[PDB]
């Protein structure tokens, strides 16, 4: 069962930097093309990954089997390789593009002028860049979890923010974005327009 | 009955430093201070026996630098007539 | 959605010691007043914390964005600060005082004279005081997970026990206590009377 | 509520080696007889373990209190001790042998000739023996999570494979095996026939 | 619970000169003076730490020209029992 | 033996945030005054720390014992509190201000436009802000190890850089900074001018 | 070269519990005997351990190789098994009983009435029973590192203290203890009378 | 100062698997070349790694800085790329091929039929293939630390053994191997023939 | 299990004065005495370590000036086998 | 037969300290104590050969700090007439 | 699988003296004796390790006075195949 099929045409450098900081695999570089496939059940993605590695020369970074769900990243410089890998995956799963679950936004909030007591906690349990006190914060949860990297990627494609922590595997995919006020306003507008432009099964 | 620890210093500064380092180094109760005239002032802490022993053994070590420590003493279980006669923090 | 709103009037020392041993945030000292707010979804607590930090001078210790739920601890010496922070949290969430879920006890057990083979496993898999062989154990689960600190605080307040473990976040809040038989019995009576003394939504 | 009650008459050496690599408790040696009891809610297993330790002389290795479930392993050389511990556990829970949940196979696949870009991720994200590129992989999900150790044990009892991983606690019990093609095929046949031969609910 | 500074002078004149030098030296507050008898008097100023740490040094420098200075000491954080029992300006 | 006695009179926010990201004890907030003491031997700081905690209102973050390099950070709003805590520490050790070792700069390398593969290793083995591919990297060793937080404080205070890492323990103190080329040049100038402007025993 | 050869004739419960909490091996239970062997160089104990495991019914817990400090604890109920394992270890090394280094006490300090802020640092960087604020603290260094477990054993055996931390490895052996003041005094007397009552080469 | 300069011309599969299991960097695949450069002091390799990555197509896995042992691995399919990276590294350091230290064998031990109790301590403190009870054990120390992967590669290349734990970072290089008896004999012969057939400065 | 305090006096009179000084010094419980023949007797008190550590020291300081003190020793935690086998006032 | 360990101390205090060391240092059964007059009291532990040999080592090491140790001895297997006629714990 | 002690004596008399010394010196069980021919006979005792290790040393010291002791060795844990195949007293 395909839960998330998202295609990142170009990784922004903080996103690829954050992925390669916490990847259990082959580290991607900025500028590559990426493809995130989250399915349920979680172990069967080890079939799906193999399908890509029997067809194209794409390269996997994040292949994580969680309690319930299984997430696969594949990446390569050539978008033809990555789209052919996605065609191989969708033929192995025997589903289509719109067979994925439609991403739902659970909480989109802008926290303006975050106090220092909170910013000493947000990046106490993060994995990326440090939020600084006084910087506005945008938090975000998407369901299913694999769409949140899109919610990261476009949010850096149309702004200049600092990626704090995006968790792309889970029940609820999570996103933290720090930066100045109008700049994360543009980032939040871009991410909210990017998630609602994804079709699928409700 | 609660215990007793007394530090008698010739000088108010030594008594205040003694009564500060006694309550910072144990769980005691600084109940007061006695002014017997002629510069002699006595700080009194009170609590269980090991705590007031450690408190006086820290307050002597602190107040000898900033004054003239005259007397350092611990009474582990004072008789009830002492607490009922002398103003030592446990008058009923 | 408010799941847990509990107000600890005074932290008993082993509980505050255990919380400050495993906190991501500013460590509490004994005697302080604490407030535990667990809400769903898990990311919106990052909003809620900010509300308290805009209103009062309270100070947070545990702000955990778990896999499903979000838990916030705030604490301060002055109880007026913590109660005003709780009023600010309940007005930001726009719920009442008794809008929390009513806590439910699933398994409350007293295990008398625990063998050594069980004690070594219990206090290998914990971060608190070590249970010794020959000591009576009290195990407790509450749903939602935020009410376990209430049971730990009251069971330490009304007895003389050793806090082996408490887990205030997750699917079910867990409590491991150890001590002598009469003192474990008094702690069990106090905790089972203290959890059922909380009203809310069934 | 009992979810898993499985009984291993003899541990294969790679399985007991992997269990004693990632256990919180008293580590088993190969050849011992083992028993796995997974119940819900996860805290009552701290009661259940105690019952066994008040009856027999078995040693517990894996007593894991999970997010919502609770897993207990006990083991001893004498199968009389382990069966008496199991009888004490099933009388403490006041259930029967068939009160356990019948295990369902959610996914079984034989992945042939796993290339290196997948093997590096599999072995980095495992705790047992390393998978090598070119080796056939067998993956398996059993629900409830405990029965996967049965799905490990017979799959080594009737083959010559390398145990990459087995996760016996959670919402899905997981099994990664790797080896040569015919031996992975025999291991897959043995593991599927071992899981489908367990009665329950 | 501001920091504490005490000057003990054998003599009233040296204590008044010390109390005059301390409140001119920094941001302190002369809360009072303790008369232990026998000629020893102790002026007490109270303020934040780097103010009293300059104030008591200025008072020790000035009060050694006129009298017998016995003890000069700064307590950076006095315990709540010391402020509550001893007469050091911050009885609640 | 006093190896390092340094007084950071203002924690600039990325440094205070990085300290609060790897703080053992009570973590600080920016704007606070800090004080770092490194002594030989190591376990003797366990007494000395307590002395400062008896004297002043200060609160510690990093207290590391390794029997040859003790360490103690303390921090508070009021700079007089932190200076009096340092005076209490130096009086308990019966050493003076100038008994500290004069720090020597032993390596300062500016790596212009670090490529991506190196940045994966740098951020995977660090905690602060991420380094992006193509950004300049300033690395620094100071002897003794406790003076590296001074160089990190002054380099953040002067230039607009990202604090990647600072290791204030061990034999040598490590500093990794990242950013654009002129800002890394200004931060390098600030760190070199800040380390060798410290008086002490050579 | 034999540094430490100590025979713990009975494991008191907090010591056996703490050893079973941080054991890279089989876990001991209280009441059992124990043997600690620390040698120089380190990797040769990989042979020596095996010799003991070929000789006796003993069962190992901690075996640390660092090419200058080998380590081996073996434990079993029958003390004859543990003494014969000791004879096997001393025959494999071809050393004698008196060839061990006589332990010296580097630093013993009693830090009575610890403030809470120091307790946070101490219990976050330890594994044993938690230190409560206001309780005393006995710290200890012994040479070599292996006799600190002997000090912890006799200190638990005499007094009523909480075992906080013990370090049988490294350059020198550390020991932390907590409890009320008189019990910490009795445990300090026990540790000092237990270390310097050991015969060996100075 | 150059300590270890070795050119693994082909990564045998268990070695490449074990390196790609515990690499803070990009991961290698079996069949590629390799290059383990170890220098003294440590932080200078942060320049030297960059000197490889600008020049050639090579791609690193392990890069460790410890101010006494700075170490670097780079790997790529084309062996000319890895030799060119080696030439660029040796030109950056201005040292030569024969400036490396000649590796000496400190301790080689064949421990045959390891009992099940020792296997728990061995595999719990390792990452490679699990040692099984009753299988032999070959342990090895090389001077300097970097030459242990050479013996690991050649011993896997000769015999049919299981790589358990090769440790190339630290004071001296450790090697563990497992398997049946004659295969451990042939692998021991291969490791001893591979270490002392290396030219260098004693 | 309370701590143990034992005072052995070669003589009954020094033992009675030692027992009186111990039970007036702290909060202990004189459980009895042992007559091992040859003129040696032994007073035994029992209480927590902080009380009996001061109690036995006061008993030794008040028992030297009466009789002949042989041995003074404080056991902070006796094992349950000593209290069950030997007559030490906590027989179950 | 169970092995025999005996510590003879001139004085009750050293015997109680020796018994406290023995029953903690091993797993033995303190069966009692024998009084031969003149202050000589003998603690008797009885376990197996491994236990009593390690118990009386700690007994000799802990009873020399408090008084006079007369004798320390371990019999690994006492003859059946010894346990039959002498009261050493296993009297039928 | 208890421990093992073996005394080989060239001669029957020294073997009987060793077997009489070992079962007196500790709690062991003399299970038998093995006549390998040519005068060599091996007395075998069996018990826990601190009994047989203190038994065979006394048996060696006794049997050196009477005969030619060839070998003295203790096996603390004999393997199950050694007990099962050889006549060492514990054949199942």
């Amino acid at each position: 069962t395909l839960r998330t099929y998202i295609f990142l045409d170009a990784l922004q450098p903080q996103l690829a930097t954050f992925i390669g900081k916490t990847a259990r695999g082959f580290l991607p570089v900025p500028g590559q093309a990426s493809l995130w496939v989250e399915i349920a059940p979680g172990i069967a993605i080890n079939r799906v990954t193999d399908a890509a590695l029997k067809a194209t020369k794409v390269q996997p970074a994040v292949q994580v089997v969680e309690r319930a769900y299984g997430l696969l990243e594949v990446h390569h410089f050539d978008q033809g390789e990555v789209l052919a890998a996605g065609s191989t995956i969708l033929d192995k799963l025997e589903v289509r593009e719109e067979g994925r679950l439609k991403p739902q936004v659970m909480t989109h909030q802008i926290i303006r002028a975050v106090e220092a007591y909170q910013t000493q906690i947000i990046n106490r349990n993060s994995q990326g860049m440090m939020i600084l006190p006084g910087e506005s914060l945008f938090i975000l949860e998407t369901q299913p979890a694999g769409y949140a990297v899109l919610a990261a990627n476009e949010a850096e494609k149309a702004a200049n923010v600092h990626l704090v922590n995006v968790t792309p595997y889970g029940a609820f995919g999570r996103l933290y974005l720090a930066g100045s006020e109008a700049e994360i306003d543009a980032a939040a507008e871009a991410a909210e327009a990017a998630i609602r432009s994804v079709s699928g099964v409700a | 009955a609660d215990a007793l620890g007394m530090i008698e210093v010739r000088g108010f500064v030594g008594m205040v430093e003694a009564a500060d380092a006694m309550v910072k180094a144990a769980k005691v109760e600084l109940i007061g201070y006695e002014k017997t005239g002629g510069g002699y002032v006595t700080a009194v802490v009170r609590g269980d026996v090991a705590a007031v022993k450690a408190a006086t053994e820290a307050g002597q070590r602190a107040a000898e630098r900033v004054g003239e420590v005259v007397a350092v003493h611990v009474i582990p279980r004072p008789h009830v007539n002492v607490d009922a006669a002398l103003p030592l923090g446990r008058t009923p």
